């Protein structure tokens, strides 16, 4: 309940931040060929494109 | 007897909700409370220059009188 509680309120702390978000916007893009290719896995593929769960 | 740890009768539900309330204005409030304490600093500053000028011309008299 507590945690529940305290994650929301990390999305109220950052998450909307403007200084936060137009700090990182464009960087690390990942195209879907090179994200197979390269050997990314779980939280990469989740991130980018392909809809992969193990 | 068996003293292990079960819920007793199944616990409570626990939420998930982004809970984000907005609070906030409106635009039109912001430029209404903004244009209004500009317009109060520009008149009272407005007769504070003016009063100010004034006294500044007492100063023109007395190094007037006083060159002689």
């Amino acid at each position: 309940k507590n945690f529940s509680l305290r994650i929301d309120e990390l999305e109220e702390m950052l998450t909307n931040n403007r200084i936060w978000r137009n700090r990182t916007v464009d960087i690390g893009v990942v195209t879907a060929e090179d994200a197979l290719n390269y050997g990314f896995s779980g939280v990469m593929l989740r991130g980018s494109g392909i809809q992969w769960d193990l | 007897v068996k003293q292990d740890m079960p819920p007793v009768g199944g616990y409570g539900p626990i939420d998930y909700k982004r809970n984000l309330p907005r609070r906030g204005l409106s635009g039109y409030s912001m430029f209404a409370v903004g244009i209004g304490a500009l317009l109060f600093g520009y008149w009272s500053m407005m007769r504070w220059n003016r009063e100010r000028r004034r006294l500044q011309i007492e100063d023109f008299e007395a190094r007037i009188a006083l060159m002689p």
